[PDB]
C-alpha cells in the first residue's frame, strides 16, 4: 500500500475541532 | 477686658463651627426614614431599568478568527496531495501504479495468449524455414497425430527469465522467502509415476527467490 | 475702571494690539541672516520630535498568532493522522487481515505439503493400524485388483473447493471480471487433442470466477 512519511517533526496530532471559516491570511 | 456684657455677635466665628450631624449611626438611611417612602407607592415607576452593560463588545473578539481560518485551511493543503477522492488507490495489486504502470495485471493477459502457443505449435503448421526437408511429409501422412516433445519444452523455461526482467524493474517485498522451502517438497510429491521432472524444474522456482529476495538491496550485501 | 479705586490697566491691550508704530527696523528677514540667526539651530530646541508607542506592535497580537500556529500544526495534524504505528502486515497481500486474519500467507505452506501427498499417496506405504479388519473376515476376499488412478486425480478438484470457502469470505476484491476471457485459450493450446482436460478442468477455473466476481452480487447475499 501507498502510505509511507518520510521524516517527521516530534508528535502533536489534534482530533477534529472547530468547522467554520471567516478571515483568510 | 469684658466681653462678657453682652456685645455684637459677630459672624466670622458662626463659619468656624457650621458643622452638624443628628445621624451617627453608620446607616445613611434615617435621612430618607424622615419622609417615611413606601414600596407599594414606589413600585408604580418600576417600569424600564435594571440593567447592566458589557464590557468585552468594546474590545475585538476576532482573535482566534485567525486561528479557525488555517485550522482547515491547512488541514486540506496535505490532503490534497494524497487524494480526497482516491479512485483505484491499490485494489489489492495495484500498487506499483505510483512507481510503474501496472503491466501486472494487463501483461498477464498476453502471456496466456503465448504460453498457448507452446503447445498449439503441434496443432497447428509450423512456418521454419525449408519446406524441402518436409518433403517426407508433402509425399504421403505418416503418424501426424498427437506428440509431446522434449525441445519445445525447454522453451517454456526460457520464457519465464526473459518476462521476469520486466516485472523485477518493480521490486516489492520478499513476502515470504522463509516459505520458499514449504512448496519444495509440495511439488517433489507432484510426481512419482517414474523420473520425476521437478528435479530440473527446481531451478525455475529457484530463480524466484532472487526475484522476491530483491526486497533487500543488492548493494547492501554486495 | 473704576476712578475711585484708581483700578491699573493690565498689559492685556499691548498684547491685543493688532496695529504697531514702534518697529523702525529696515528689514526682519535679510537681517535676520547677518546676525547668524537660522531656523536651523533652532529646529533642534523648537523642532518637536518622533514620539510612536502601540501595544500591538511590540507584544505579540494572541488573535494572530493562533493563525501562525495552526500553520504547521494543521499542516503536520493530516500528515501524521496517516500513520498509526508504522507497520504494514497486509503487505498487500491479505487486506482482510485489518478485518480478520489472513491465513493466505500460512494456509498457503499447508496447501503445499497436502497438495504433495495426493500423488505422493503411493510412495507412502500404509503402516498405520486399521480397526477394519474384523469387518473383512467376514466378507473374506481373495481377488482385490490395483484400482487407484482416478480416485486421487479427481480428488484434487473438490479439494479446491472446500478451500474456496476459507478463502470466499476474505475481502472485496475487484481485480479483474473480465480477463478471464484471455486465461480461457492459454490453456487451450495447452491441452493436446486426445484425452483434453480442459474439458472437466474449465469448471475449476469457472468457480474462480464467482470468488472473484463476488465484488458485487446482492442478489445471492440474503
Amino acid at each position: 500500500m501507498l502510505s509511507l512519511r518520510q521524516s517527521i517533526r516530534f508528535f502533536k496530532p489534534a482530533t477534529r475541532t472547530l468547522c467554520s471559516s471567516r478571515y483568510l491570511l | 477686658m469684658s466681653w462678657l456684657f453682652g456685645d455684637k455677635t459677630p459672624t466670622d466665628d458662626a463659619n468656624a463651627a457650621v458643622g452638624g450631624q443628628d445621624t451617627t449611626k453608620p446607616k445613611e438611611l434615617s435621612l430618607k426614614q424622615s419622609l417615611g417612602f413606601e414600596p407599594n407607592i414606589n413600585n408604580i415607576i418600576s417600569g424600564p431599568g435594571g440593567m447592566h452593560v458589557d464590557t468585552a463588545r468594546l474590545h475585538p473578539l476576532a482573535g482566534l478568527d485567525k486561528g479557525v481560518e488555517y485550522l482547515d485551511l491547512e488541514e486540506e493543503q496535505l490532503s490534497s496531495l494524497e487524494g480526497s477522492q482516491g479512485l483505484i488507490p491499490s485494489r489489492g495489486w495495484t500498487d506499483d501504479l505510483c512507481y510503474g504502470t501496472g503491466a501486472v495485471y494487463l501483461l498477464g493477459l498476453g502471456i496466456g495468449g503465448f504460453s498457448g502457443m507452446m503447445q498449439g505449435l503441434q496443432n497447428i503448421p509450423p512456418n521454419s524455414p525449408g519446406k524441402l526437408q518436409l518433403n517426407t511429409v508433402l509425399n504421403h501422412i505418416t503418424k501426424r497425430g498427437p506428440f509431446l516433445g522434449n525441445n519445445a519444452g525447454i522453451l517454456a523455461l526460457s520464457y519465464n527469465i526473459i518476462n521476469s526482467t520486466i516485472d523485477a524493474l518493480r521490486g516489492k517485498h520478499d513476502t515470504a522467502g522463509s516459505i520458499g522451502a514449504g512448496a519444495l517438497t509440495g511439488a517433489l510429491f507432484k510426481s512419482s509415476k517414474g523420473l520425476k521432472p521437478m528435479g530440473y524444474s527446481s531451478a525455475m522456482v529457484a530463480a524466484a527467490c532472487a526475484v522476491w529476495c530483491s526486497v533487500k538491496k543488492r548493494l547492501l550485501e554486495k
